[PDB]
DNA sequence: CGGGCCCTCGATCCG
DNA sequence: CGGATCGAGGGCCCGATATC
């Protein structure tokens, strides 16, 4: 696990002032609304992660050892409404005008100072750095090409930092005559050629990424008991997860700080607290009342033990498609308990594929739980070009309802369509056929809650909305398919409608 | 407002009941064990659905229809009403068995007077009797021609309730498969078993036949309340396609996992009263010194990091997301292979029908379904059941079967519900990679424990286990407890009952088979925990 | 153990993913 | 007067 | 070692509803 540090240096040269591309936006001017929308996104995927924004080759220095040229804006802390508000103060045209006036530009810098500026940064850091990471904002291919000493001083100190597990990221933007890696940023970044533009990374750092992701957390470290005997040890995750609106945190009118609820049980005969002990429940049916102990009512509640239970191997065209209950589960093995589960966890997760069956199981998650019958569909491992893990490897804990989950059905009178309505209905599919993603929608509740929390914080009058992509492009579908609308509305409907 | 039906259970009670069969419980404790079962799912339930017991073959005769020496040996012990305590309390132990013989018959006549009389003014929606016999009893043939024709005039189903199954070893009660002896059946058995059959067809066709049931099997079963299981509540919509075209539907849940329905109310341990208990708010400071704080001043507030920034929940209504609140609305066509299984969302999956007494919806929603099907496509939609629920996306893909046809609705996920880790790769994990030997030790293991059998010769395969079937062991366990200490208040919770266990653990035919190739496996698989 | 971020972009460990979809129609 | 939804707390485990 | 999560509580809408 870790806190994530990240450190965004900014080169502040005449070069980076001047826009090349007419009509577009200077390169420094690039790198704070860029900044500015990393840490938009962070204060959504993660608060915890550190973040700090430091400038070189500015005349006014303010840093940890007063080195010449280097303002350290920000600090490296978790990211801020404030924060964010101190960078909009150099976005755009007005916004550089502040910046120049604020501090210097163009002043010479030495890289090797502004390495160790940022290494020292991430010294003065307490919580565990999971990442170290530094990204260099710059235009400049070759800064101290006509200084030897500090481009050799700077290769050094570059090598220094990725010894040390400092990962060194260039954000190469426009240039006249394009940009070179090989003249310099080819041998400091931590690992293409002539890359005149921006660099492409730009456009996902833009981007606004609006997402509660959340650290890997094994949800429960289960035993999967065989037999008796035979006991392996699994981890069960959540691999989905309905993300859900924050709860709300109960201030003070005048402070605004958080207040602490204790929800308190007492006596209305006596009015002092009353000990669980003194305590039963009740449950009256008609004019009996069945009394039960605290321990009573959970231990009707036990019946399994925690674990999984072996059942057996059903073939995966008995499990149906709408038998669904509860979101699945991935199970994987936990060799950190039970040394030689995963080598059996393999075995069996090879031998399910190749004869295409599915663990039956008794799912038993906490002790004084109720079972449920589980399967453990065989899942295989999918690395995509990029050798990116699409489907992990092992297995998904389907939850497979009991009698009383499965709900009777309202009988109805079947009547089939005859097959010139169904080949017509066929027609209106062909013609409205999209391409379909698990991440193709987002939560419109979610994306407004956290625009609305950005606009507030920012103080714009002014809510960014976010457009609803649940609602179907209406116009769109009646563009595409008008007439054979109105041809099969006439084929089954009747003009006496109801 | 709700399904109401007359139901008399009638119970053989006869000597021969009480006569058993080596190991296995015999058919007088099993049919009271079934009996109670039932009992105590409409007792704790409180559905307002009335039930009768009649007992045949008990000494003596509770003159039912006894006008003269006719229906002897035939007990009327509770009359059609709401059933009590009383009733689950003479069921488990008051109620002993008989030491003669009746005519099973002459006790469905009886409890036939029950419902004929009990259910004067369209009362109840459905009649329902339920016949607990072991047909080791002789038995006259001479008013069957009646029988039948009294059923249907007066629409009352049946269900037949043997100690044997329609189709040996240990036997363990409410097991699957071996759960009535092979060998043991009488010609007697036989010859009423034929007439049982008879009987089944005449009232209910070729399907008949299967509301014939063991005792064993009944008790892993919800069959028993079947026929008078009230039907799901369906809601209507309007499936919108575009613009122009739509379709009338109705949706209801299919799956929904069935919770408690009682509560337990907090009650004092010495006065056994909910007034004496009361539970008030305190509101302290989160900061080290906890002064309590104003139950007034407290003002709504949400975090933007570190920041906390207070929105009140009166400028939250008016800036919050306002749902479009159409329902079941399409947004697009995909291929089947696109959806898959593991994206469901939700607690519920909806089966989308059309529109009762709606011929031009029935053939609009017909027309897409198959012509999914044909496709073999889906359709990715946007649901709502109202304006105020939060929007949802999911999948609807085709249903059709000989009986029904239907589209089901199953939620999918959104952006952020969705979890991506990174897991380490096993397929090329040098260090657990498995041995030919070990893997073929698996071949074996999954072969033995084998919870599938495939009929005749190339049919389907026959589930061993299926899990759909079985109820859910928390309610009836529940209703154990709670007639116990209804009755036993003095005595300690009971233990589960052995059924129980047998009905949630796989056919003993898979626990003997998977015997060798477990050991084979514990020796080849190597265990050891970390320390 | 392993733990390589790969494509995880800002996230390590975490895919980073296009966030549009819904109105990519193919011409039938 | 019931039915579905959703949120808020409370108790259990992992990081 | 606090979050994240999930059972089982609580509180707002909406078709049947005895009601003028």
């Amino acid at each position: 696990s870790g806190r994530d540090s990240l450190i965004f240096l900014v080169d502040a040269s005449k070069a980076m002032f001047e826009s090349q591309s007419e009509d577009e936006l200077t390169p420094f001017d690039m790198s704070i609304q860029c900044i500015q929308s990393v840490y938009i996104s962070k204060i959504i995927s993660s608060d915890r992660d550190l973040l700090a924004v430091v400038f070189y080759g500015t005349e006014k220095d303010k840093n940890s050892v007063n080195f010449k040229n280097i303002y350290v804006l920000q600090e490296l802390d978790n990211p801020g409404a404030k924060r964010i508000l101190e960078l909009d103060q150099f976005k755009g045209q007005q916004g550089q005008k502040r910046f120049q006036d604020m501090m210097g530009h163009g002043s010479d810098y030495s890289l090797s100072e502004v390495l160790w500026v940022c290494a020292n940064l991430f010294s003065d850091v307490q919580f565990k750095m999971s990442h170290k990471r530094i990204m260099l904002f710059t235009n400049e291919d070759n800064p101290h090409g006509n200084d030897s000493a500090k481009a050799s001083r700077a290769r050094t100190k570059a090598g220094d930092l990725r010894d040390t597990g400092i990962f060194l990221d260039l954000m190469h933007l426009k240039k006249p005559g394009g940009f070179d890696i090989s003249l310099f940023y080819r041998d400091i970044i931590s690992i293409l050629r002539v890359h005149f533009e921006e660099s492409s990374k730009l456009e996902d750092l833009l981007r606004k990424v609006r997402a509660k992701e959340t650290r890997k957390r094994a949800l429960s470290r289960l035993k999967l008991k065989l037999n008796k005997d035979i006991v392996i040890s699994v981890g069960i995750y959540n691999l989905v997860q309905k993300a859900l609106k924050p709860p709300p945190i109960k201030l003070y009118r005048e402070t605004n700080e958080p207040v602490k609820t204790k929800t308190r049980t007492f006596n209305t005969s006596t009015g002092g607290l009353l000990l669980p002990s003194d305590t039963k429940r009740s449950q009256i049916y008609g004019s009996r009342q069945i009394i039960l102990e605290k321990e009573e009512t959970e231990e009707l509640k036990r019946f399994d033990d925690p674990g999984l239970m072996l059942m057996g191997f059903k073939p995966l065209v008995l499990l149906k498609k709408h038998h669904y209950l509860r979101p699945s589960l991935f199970v994987y093995p936990e060799e950190s308990l039970v040394i030689g589960s995963s080598t059996l966890f393999s075995a069996l997760l090879i031998k399910c594929l190749e004869k295409e069956v599915a663990a039956l199981c008794r799912y038993t998650p906490r002790r004084n739980i109720p079972p449920y019958f589980v399967a453990l569909v065989p899942q295989e491992e999918e690395l995509d070009d990029q050798k990116i893990q699409v489907t992990p490897p092992g297995f998904q804990l389907v939850f497979l309802p009991f009698a009383d989950d499965k709900r009777k059905m309202p009988f109805t009178e079947k009547i089939m369509a005859t097959p010139e309505q169904v080949g017509k209905m066929k027609a209106i599919v062909e013609k409205l056929r999209f391409t379909y993603r698990s991440d193709s929608f987002e939560n419109p509740v979610l994306q407004q809650h956290f625009r609305n929390l950005e606009a507030l914080a920012l103080d714009l009058m002014e809510p960014e909305q976010a457009v609803d992509l649940t609602l179907p492009k209406v116009e769109a579908m009646n563009k595409r398919l008008g007439s054979l609308v109105d041809e099969f509305k006439e084929l089954v409907y009747p003009p006496d409608y109801n | 407002s709700g399904n109401k039906a007359a139901v008399v259970l009638c119970m053989d009670v006869g000597f021969t009941m009480s006569n058993s069969i080596p190991g296995i419980e015999s058919p007088f404790e099993q049919a009271k064990k079934v009996i109670t079962m039932f009992v105590q799912r409409q007792v704790f339930a409180e559905n307002k659905d009335e039930i009768a017991l009649v007992l045949f073959g008990t000494d003596g005769t509770d003159n039912p229809l006894s006008g003269g020496d006719q229906y002897q040996n035939i007990t009327v012990h509770r009359h059609l009403m709401l059933p009590d305590f009383d009733l689950l309390e003479d069921i488990e132990s008051k109620i002993q068995p008989g030491s003669q013989q009746a005519d099973f018959l002459d006790a469905l006549i009886v409890s036939m007077d029950v419902i004929q009389h009990e259910t004067i003014g369209k009362k109840f929606e459905k009649r329902h009797i339920e016949i607990f016999t072991d047909l080791s009893s002789r038995f006259s043939k001479s008013q069957l021609d009646i029988i039948i024709h009294s059923l249907k005039k007066c629409d009352i189903s049946l269900q037949f309730f043997l100690p044997f199954s329609l189709g040996d070893g240990p036997f363990r009660l409410g097991g699957h498969g071996p759960s009535f002896p092979l060998k043991g059946i009488t010609e007697q058995q036989k010859e009423g078993l034929e007439i049982v059959k008879m009987v089944m067809i005449s009232l209910e066709g070729e399907d008949g036949l299967d509301e014939i049931y063991s005792f064993s099997e009944s008790l892993r079963k919800l069959c028993v309340f079947k026929k008078i299981e009230r039907h799901s509540i369906h809601w209507p919509c309007r499936l919108t396609i575009g613009s122009n075209l739509s379709i009338r539907i109705a949706a209801y849940k299919s799956i929904l996992q069935e919770r408690v329905k009682k509560t337990w109310t907090v009650v004092d341990a010495k006065t056994l009263k909910k007034e004496d208990i009361q539970k008030e708010t305190v509101y302290c400071l989160n900061d080290d010194d906890e002064t309590e704080v104003l139950k007034e001043d407290i003002i709504q507030g949400f975090r933007y990091g570190s920041d906390i920034v207070p929105f009140s929940k009166v400028d939250e209504e008016q800036m919050k997301y306002k749902s479009e609140g159409k329902c079941f609305s399409v947004l697009g066509f995909c291929k089947s292979s696109q959806v898959q299984r593991r994206f469901f969302m939700g607690n519920q999956v909806l089966k989308v029908f059309a529109a009762r007494d709606d011929e031009a919806a029935a053939v609009a929603l017909s027309s897409l379904i198959h012509a999914l099907d044909d496709l073999d496509m889906v359709a990715i939609v946007r649901y709502a059941y109202d304006k105020r629920a939060n929007p949802q996306v999911g999948v609807a893909f085709p249903h059709i079967k000989h009986n029904y046809e239907c589209l089901v609705y199953v939620q999918l996920p959104f952006m952020e519900d969705l979890r991506q880790y990174m897991f380490s790769s096993l397929k090329n994990s040098k260090k657990y990679a498995p041995t030919e030997a070990q893997l073929n030790a698996v071949d074996a293991l999954i072969d033995s424990m084998s919870l599938a059998k495939k009929d005749e010769k190339t049919d389907t395969l026959e589930d061993l286990f299926p899990t759909t079937k079985i109820p859910n062991p928390r309610f009836q366990r529940l209703f154990q407890c709670l007639l116990h200490r209804a009755l036993h208040p003095r005595e300690p919770l009971p233990p589960i009952q052995q059924h129980i266990w047998n009905m949630l653990n796989p056919p003993a035919e898979v626990t003997t088979k998977s015997q060798i190739p477990l050991s084979k496996i514990k020796t080849l698989f190597p265990l050891i925990e970390a320390k | 153990r392993r733990r390589c971020p790969g494509e995880s972009l800002i996230n390590p460990g975490f895919k980073s993913k296009k966030p549009a979809g819904g109105v990519d129609f193919d011409e039938t």
